[PDB]
């Protein structure tokens, strides 16, 4: 409503309401696998130019 | 208007305490409860100490002197600067001095608000009972103590 003028004595005042809304968000977990060299076995593939096969 | 004592020609004497309250500046009620509902509204005219009605016409609705089937409440106080009137809704009872039509009002008489918001002797529309005789303050101003307690 319109604002209430405050003068002399008054008990009945205009009011302010409230409201809300809800939003839902989804999340997904994903994974990948990859092959590599064992740590202890790199020295049998360590070359001067590179490490690997 | 509301305070006719600001044009006084001489100082008043404040020794006596009897017959000192029947005046036009006695705003409010004789007995007031803390749980009395008070509503402030814009007004057009001079609705002080009279029954009022709502007028809808662009501006918000306002109140003005009235009665009968259009009675909404009773004006008991006015702020002149803001041009705002304090109103007791007709759903809430009231005891106090209100403007009467003439001086023919006596104790125990049932009263009705007329089209000007003044109380006159009498079906009826509201319950209003005179507690005193009509008392003259100005040449055309009569106040009567009335208990207004709802609608018939």
């Amino acid at each position: 409503a319109n604002p209430t003028t405050i003068a002399n004595e008054v008990n009945t005042i205009s009011t302010i309401g409230f409201s809300s809304e809800v939003v839902r968000l989804n999340y997904l977990k994903l994974q990948y696998k990859f092959r590599h060299l064992k740590q202890t076995s790199e020295k049998f593939y360590t070359s001067d130019s590179y490490i690997g096969d | 208007m509301k305070n006719p004592q600001h044009d006084a020609s001489l100082l008043s004497n404040s020794n006596e305490f009897r017959d000192k309250n029947v005046e036009f500046f006695a705003s409010g009620g004789t007995r007031t409860s803390k749980f009395d509902k008070l509503e402030n509204h814009p007004f057009l005219g001079y609705p002080y100490k009279r029954g009022v009605k709502r007028v809808i016409q662009h501006y918000e609705p306002h109140v003005e002197a009235g009665g009968g089937e259009d009675l909404y409440g009773i004006c008991i106080d006015i702020d002149e600067f803001s041009k705002t009137a304090t109103i007791v809704p007709i759903t809430n009872n009231f005891e106090g001095y209100l403007v009467a039509k003439d001086s023919t009002v006596k104790v125990k008489d049932k009263l009705i608000f007329n089209k000007d918001g003044a109380l006159e002797k009498v079906k009826a529309t509201i319950n209003a009972t005179a507690l005193t005789d009509a008392k003259q303050i100005s040449n055309e101003v009569y106040l009567v103590k009335v208990a207004v307690f709802g609608n018939k």
